[PDB]
């Protein structure tokens, strides 16, 4: 119990008479704060929000020649608490729109003093950035991701940041398994943006996504595929069949303008036109041309060349269809 | 009882328009366009439950077969109909 | 359910009429017990608003099969 008792009185002087409301080297150079990442898991990319929650093991070290001490050879791994009494680095992340430290079993923060002085300071912080995503191409599209830590009240004057191991301090990126997204490419840039108050340091953790497209061939794509190839049996039906054609055509069309409106009022109320948007007004275009097809035939009929007209459809739908996908696929994928 | 059931008896439905007469034409085409669309519904209903996973479930693969089978009762109504030398049915 | 039933008094030679109303009504049976399980959770198992549910899907699927029935004991 004589290192207990040796261990107190180092850490009842570290604290005593410790000025919380003044940085390291107050009045001096700014201090350096590393920090490393580590992405416990990227979870609820949603573009209907246009956030995404990331849960992440979030390390700070800094120097801090008041926390210095060298009777005690091991390094101080202290109870969180002590961090309410210790100063921290006032980081934010800009693009934060709702966050929290883990609560149970107790605050999930780690506070460790080095005996030269550093402080490693770490939380498992739970944020729902905002990514503003651009569902031009979606779902065929790369979405840029981004995390902003930025110091609120010490300038650059007072404070600055750097990656902890450079390319190195963000981990655990590939290991992340999302559902419906591959992370492709990860970035670490440290920038100093400024505003009316000063000029502050800033890293930005940006991760591009890829969307899987093996979902939306499920449930977008080829449902749409298979009722293009349904209304294209009404040019196989003789033109006196009026109500199987018709019945045909006009449960394509309708249920194809169903499948387009129940998708999008999933996704919000963007203003342009998607990807995803693009392939389904092309394939209404095709099935409201097979319904029109009838149209002409029968008032071409009523009002041999109508079996003529009939049979080029018969073979120029899937061709042109498959002109259409050919485009479309090129361009996009 | 949501999804396999509901496959399941929509692909019936489907094996119901065999044994009406090739001439009902109306019938037999809206029994196969009725039964595509609800096979398309129950599809994209299906898939609601559990996330976007980007791989295709057990689930899926039960209901590409149902779609399949649809799909050929249609087809096969259409080739059929293609063969239906006359419009008049059975009378008498 | 008695909506159903209807087509047992329409003419035999009317395919396209009590095909499309045994189609539509069993369709609708379908839709209203997906829309009722919708609402309830994921329970795995029968429940009394599912049986009855059933019951009537298999009484309005009959009556589709009593107009197949008639339908190929005449022509077929
Ligand atoms: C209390 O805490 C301190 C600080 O962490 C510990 O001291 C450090 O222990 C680490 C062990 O991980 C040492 O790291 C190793 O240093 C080797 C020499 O590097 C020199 O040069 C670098 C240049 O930046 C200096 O930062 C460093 O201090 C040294 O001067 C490296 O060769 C090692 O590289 C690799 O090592 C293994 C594989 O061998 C890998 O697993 C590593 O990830 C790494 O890739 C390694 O970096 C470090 O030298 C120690 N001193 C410091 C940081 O000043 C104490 O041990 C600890 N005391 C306890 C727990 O009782
Ligand atoms: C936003 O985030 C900040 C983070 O900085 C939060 O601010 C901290 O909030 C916690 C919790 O409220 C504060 O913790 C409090 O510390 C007080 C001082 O503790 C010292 O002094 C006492 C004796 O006076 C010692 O016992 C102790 O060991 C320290 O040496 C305590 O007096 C407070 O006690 C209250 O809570 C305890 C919980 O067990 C009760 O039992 C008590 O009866 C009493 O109600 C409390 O522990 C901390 O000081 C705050 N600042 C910092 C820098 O950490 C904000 O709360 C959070 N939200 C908002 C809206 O700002
Ligand atoms: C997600 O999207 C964000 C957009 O916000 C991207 O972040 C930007 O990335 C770009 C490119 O990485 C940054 O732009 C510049 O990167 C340079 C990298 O070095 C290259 O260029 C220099 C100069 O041409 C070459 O000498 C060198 O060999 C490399 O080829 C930096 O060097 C740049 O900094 C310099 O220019 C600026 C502006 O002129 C000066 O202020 C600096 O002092 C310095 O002289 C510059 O940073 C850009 O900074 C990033 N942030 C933005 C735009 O806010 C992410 O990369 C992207 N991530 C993914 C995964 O897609
Ligand atoms: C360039 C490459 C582009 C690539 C795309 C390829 C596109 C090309 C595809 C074009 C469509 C193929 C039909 C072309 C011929 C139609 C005309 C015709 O009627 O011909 C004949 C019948 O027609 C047949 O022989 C039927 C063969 C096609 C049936 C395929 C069904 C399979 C469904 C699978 C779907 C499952 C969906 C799976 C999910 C994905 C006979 O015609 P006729 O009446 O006797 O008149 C001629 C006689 N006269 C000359 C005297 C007048
Ligand atoms: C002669 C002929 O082929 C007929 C067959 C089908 C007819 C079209 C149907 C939809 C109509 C909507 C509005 O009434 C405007 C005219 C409109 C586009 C029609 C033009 C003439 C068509 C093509
Ligand atoms: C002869 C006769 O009465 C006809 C009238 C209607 C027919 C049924 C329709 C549904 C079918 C689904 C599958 O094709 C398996 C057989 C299946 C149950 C058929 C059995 C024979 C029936 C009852
Ligand atoms: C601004 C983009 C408008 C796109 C309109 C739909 C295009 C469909 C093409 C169908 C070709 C047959
Ligand atoms: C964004 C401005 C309006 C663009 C309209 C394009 C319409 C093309 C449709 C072609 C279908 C035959
Ligand atoms: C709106 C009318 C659509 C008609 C489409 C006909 C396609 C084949 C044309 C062959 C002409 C001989
Ligand atoms: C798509 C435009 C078709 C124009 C056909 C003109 C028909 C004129 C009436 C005489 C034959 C029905
Ligand atoms: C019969 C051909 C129909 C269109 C085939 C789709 C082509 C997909 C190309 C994907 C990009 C590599
Ligand atoms: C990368 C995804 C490729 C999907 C291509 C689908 C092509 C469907 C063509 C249907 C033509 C009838
Ligand atoms: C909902 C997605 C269904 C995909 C299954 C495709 C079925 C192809 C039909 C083949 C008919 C011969
Ligand atoms: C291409 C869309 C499906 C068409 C199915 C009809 C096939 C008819 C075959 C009988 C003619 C030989
Ligand atoms: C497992 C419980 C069975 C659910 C379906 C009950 C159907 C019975 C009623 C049929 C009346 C003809
Ligand atoms: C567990 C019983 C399932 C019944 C399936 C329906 C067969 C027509
Ligand atoms: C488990 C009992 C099923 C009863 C089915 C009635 C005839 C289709
Ligand atoms: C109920 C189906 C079997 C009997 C049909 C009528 C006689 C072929």
């Amino acid at each position: 119990p004589s290192n207990m008792s040796l261990v107190k009185e180092t850490v009842d002087r570290l604290l005593k008479g410790y000025d919380i409301r003044l940085r390291p080297d107050f009045g001096g150079p700014p201090v350096a704060v590393g920090m490393n990442i580590d992405i416990a898991s990227i979870d609820m990319v949603s573009e209907v929000n246009m956030d995404y929650t990331l849960t992440m093991y979030f390390q700070q070290a800094w120097r801090d020649k008041r926390l210095s001490y060298n009777v005690i050879p091991l390094n101080l791994t202290l109870d969180n608490r002590v961090a309410d009494q210790l100063w921290v680095p006032d980081t934010y992340f800009l693009n934060d729109k709702k966050s929290f430290v883990h609560g149970v079993t107790v605050k999930n923060r780690m506070i460790r003093l080095h005996p030269d002085g550093t402080v490693l300071y770490g939380l498992r912080i739970t944020t729902t950035a905002a990514c503003m995503m651009d569902l031009r191409r979606y779902p065929l599209d790369e979405q840029n991701c981004t995390l902003e830590i930025e110091s609120y009240g010490y300038t650059t004057d007072d404070i600055e940041f750097y990656w902890r191991g450079d390319d190195n301090a963000v981990t655990g990126v590939t290991k992340i398994e999302l559902p419906q997204f591959s992370i492709v490419d990860y970035k670490l840039i440290t920038k100093k943006v400024v505003f009316s108050t000063g000029s502050y340091p800033r890293l930005s953790l940006s991760f591009k996504l890829k969307r899987n497209i093996g979902y939306f061939i499920l449930q977008t794509y080829m449902p749409s595929i298979l009722i293009t190839i349904l209304s294209w049996v009404s040019f196989w039906i003789n033109y006196d069949a009026s109500a199987a054609r018709v019945a045909l055509g006009i449960t394509t069309v309708l249920t194809m303008t169903t499948i387009n409106t129940h998708l999008r009022e999933t996704l919000p109320k963007i203003p342009y036109v998607k990807a995803i948007d693009m392939y389904l007004m092309g394939c209404f275009v095709f099935v409201f041309m097979a319904l029109l097809e009838y149209a002409l035939v029968n008032y071409i009929f009523f009002g041999t060349d109508v079996n003529a007209i009939d049979r080029w459809s018969r073979i120029f739908f899937p061709v042109v269809f498959s002109f259409f996908n050919i485009v479309y696929w090129l361009y996009y994928v | 009882i949501q999804t396999y059931l509901p496959c399941i008896m929509t692909v019936i439905l489907s094996q119901v328009s065999f044994w009406l007469n090739r001439e009902s034409v109306p019938a037999r085409t809206v029994f196969g366009v009725t039964t595509v669309l609800t096979m398309t519904t129950l599809s994209i209903s299906a898939r609601n439950s559990l996330p976007k996973v980007a791989y295709a479930t057990a689930m899926d693969w039960f209901i590409a077969v149902c779609y399949a089978f649809v799909f050929s009762a249609l087809i096969e109504f259409a080739t059929v109909n293609y063969f239906t030398k006359r419009g008049y049915a059975w009378d008498g």
